[PDB]
């Protein structure tokens, strides 16, 4: 088998401006254990109609995973922008693949509030597709340059999440998996 | 000779439920996705749910998610869809749609669909009252008021029927229905012939006839 | 969330012409895109798939083509059986489908002004408590015209509701009937009633009017 598992049963998952990738060939894709799940809230394909997916042949597949809110999943589709869509998760604008999240305030939601969650504010410029920045450059929001040095138009790029358990239906943590494909071939499922 | 034909139909009420169904034949239905694609009555076409070639996997467009379920029976050759909690705005015609073999969906055969009224809206039969005239003239009658649809008007039993332009129905803002039937005729018989038009509600039971006379 | 957009909505064409039909997408689908045709009271009927290969059955006067954001429709010699309306789908965001607006296209014919007919409310409505006012649009080519309501020399907005024919089998022409609903109460307040319309077949607008009494 394809481990699956190992993904979406993961027990840690990456801040989205450190969004984590896995290789996937020489295996089984087994999606019926995925279709199963009326947990996840949002599972939509491109390229592919999600019900022809145990029947298909996939040449380079990778799983990325992070955790956004809610109300920002959206932006996780071709030809989106907003903070994250930006400066965090690019997707192409012919992206083959699936995207999965969930909502997992029962796991990424601590009493009082978890600020392990974290996402990029500002960039320079816009990331480009599957770009992955892990840089804390003071941003230069000024005129001024900013010497390494944290104040007014000079700041830290990166900011947390607040996940109390009490957030709101779209201020809540969400999961999200996306499945790159392409259309020798070594992921098939049954 | 593909066929798919719709069943279940009619009147719901907001908020109730309602199943529908569809037999399909002339293909190997084993393996074919099959999906629900629904076109308001004036409007144009949503899809709304696709069940794949076994049930194994659901899929639903997000403004039904969790409100529909969609499934099917491979040994009827017959496909469902339970509606619940239907709201007032999901008037519509609802096709059974045949998938085409193609990576992505696409709707190969349609068939003809099953119209779904929702309106809380009580029986009742129309008012019909006339709309008269004073070279051609032109005279008709107003059929108002009534649910559900159809009506049908003709002019003299049948006689008069070049010319007629009978208009298709409103929702108006109280839930029922209003129309109006006009004819043009010569104007120098508007003093000598007689019209009159015989409306018929089917769904009330109701035959009214009405004749229009010109005014003063 | 992508959407598409059809161009033009209306389009006239005499038999023998070649047509085209414009679809555009909110954002690349690469060609992952689909025609329907749909006659009145029908069903939609398959005619391109995956932007530019052809439906068995389906005559080759019909092609597709484009990719990307913008695509074409093209009947090359029109024929008679092909007045109907045509819809594009993306199949790209597949638990997310969408479809075009339509583009009708009927039948090209020589300019018609309407025959204008306005109707007072009826001796027998005004018994029960309601008024309406029937103003008729009557044979008239092209579809496209428009109806003011003027009472007491103000216009009307927004209690006005209208149907129109289909193109007619015979004479290829439409008509049309706006409806004015009132009530008896506030039919007493004014007296002067009237309906203008425009067209392209009038050289200066009509008005139809009545006085109330009289
Ligand atoms: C995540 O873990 C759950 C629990 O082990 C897995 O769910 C099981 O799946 C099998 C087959 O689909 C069922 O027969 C079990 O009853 C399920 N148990 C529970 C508790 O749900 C699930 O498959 C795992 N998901 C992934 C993607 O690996």
């Amino acid at each position: 088998l394809c481990p699956f598992g190992e993904v979406f049963n993961a027990t840690r998952f990456a801040s989205v401006y450190a969004w984590n990738r896995k290789r996937i060939s020489n295996c089984v894709a087994d999606y019926s254990v995925l279709y199963n799940s009326a947990s996840f809230s949002t599972f939509k394909c491109y390229g592919v109609s999600p019900t022809k997916l145990n029947d298909l042949c996939f040449t380079n597949v990778y799983a990325d995973s992070f955790v956004i809110r809610g109300d920002e999943v959206r932006q996780i589709a071709p030809g989106q922008t907003g903070k994250i869509a930006d400066y965090n998760y690019k997707l192409p604008d012919d992206f083959t693949g699936c995207v999965i999240a969930w909502n997992s305030n029962n796991l990424d939601s601590k009493v009082g509030g978890n600020y392990n969650y974290l996402y990029r504010l500002f960039r320079k410029s816009n990331l480009k597709p599957f770009e992955r920045d892990i840089s804390t450059e003071i941003y230069q929001a000024g005129s001024t340059p900013c010497n390494g040095v944290e104040g007014f138009n000079c700041y830290f790029p990166l900011q947390s999440y607040g996940f109390q358990p009490t957030n709101g239906v779209g201020y809540q943590p969400y999961r999200v998996v996306v499945l790159s494909f392409e259309l020798p071939a070594t992921v098939c499922g049954p | 000779q593909v066929q798919l034909v719709e069943s279940g139909g009619g009147v719901v009420q907001p908020g109730r439920s309602l199943r529908l169904s569809c037999a399909a034949s002339g293909f190997t239905f084993s393996s074919y996705d099959m999906h629900w694609v629904r076109q308001a009555p004036g409007k144009g076409l949503e899809w709304v749910a696709v069940i794949s070639y076994d049930g194994s996997s659901k899929f639903y467009a997000e403004s039904v998610k969790g409100r529909f379920t969609i499934s099917r029976d491979n040994s009827k050759n017959t496909l469902y869809l339970q509606m619940n909690s239907l709201r007032a705005e999901e008037t519509a015609v609802y096709y059974c749609v045949k998938d085409g073999e193609q990576l992505v969906p696409l709707f190969d055969y349609w068939g003809q669909g099953t119209l779904v009224t929702v309106s809380s809206a009580s029986t009742k039969g129309p008012s019909v009252f006339p709309l008269a005239p004073s070279g051609t003239a032109a005279l008709g009658c107003l059929v108002k008021d009534y649910f559900p649809e159809p009506v049908t008007v003709s002019w003299n039993s049948g006689a008069l029927t070049s010319g007629v332009h009978t208009f298709p129905a409103v929702l108006q803002s109280s839930g029922l229905y209003s129309l109006s039937s006009v004819v043009t005729v010569p104007s120098s018989s508007l003093g000598t012939q007689t019209y009159i038009c015989n409306v018929n509600h089917k769904p009330s039971n109701t035959k009214v006839d009405k004749k229009v006379e010109p005014k003063s | 969330d992508i959407q598409m957009t059809q161009s033009p909505s209306s389009l006239s064409a005499s038999v023998g012409d070649r047509v085209t039909i414009t679809c555009r997408a909110s954002q690349s689908i690469s060609s992952y895109l689909n025609w329907y045709q749909q006659k009145p009271g029908k069903a939609p009927k398959l005619l391109i798939y995956a932007a530019s290969s052809l439906q068995s059955g389906v005559p080759s006067r019909f092609s597709g083509s484009g990719s990307g954001t913008d695509f074409t429709l093209t009947i090359s010699s029109l024929q008679p059986e092909d007045f109907a309306t045509y819809y594009c789908q993306q199949s790209y965001s597949t638990p997310g489908v969408t479809f075009g607006p339509g583009t009708k296209v009927d039948i090209k014919r020589t300019v018609a002004a309407p025959s204008v007919f306005i109707f007072p409310p009826s001796d027998e409505q005004l018994k029960s408590g309601t008024a309406s006012v029937v103003c008729l649009l009557n044979n008239f080519y092209p579809r496209e015209a428009k109806v003011q309501w003027k009472v007491d020399n103000a216009l009307q907005s927004g209690n006005s509701q209208e149907s129109v024919t289909e193109q007619d089998s015979k004479d290829s022409t439409y008509s049309l009937s706006s409806t004015l609903t009132l009530s008896k109460a506030d039919y007493e307040k004014h007296k002067v009633y009237a309906c203008e319309v425009t067209h392209q077949g009038l050289s200066s607008p009509v008005t139809k009017s009545f006085n109330r009494g009289e």
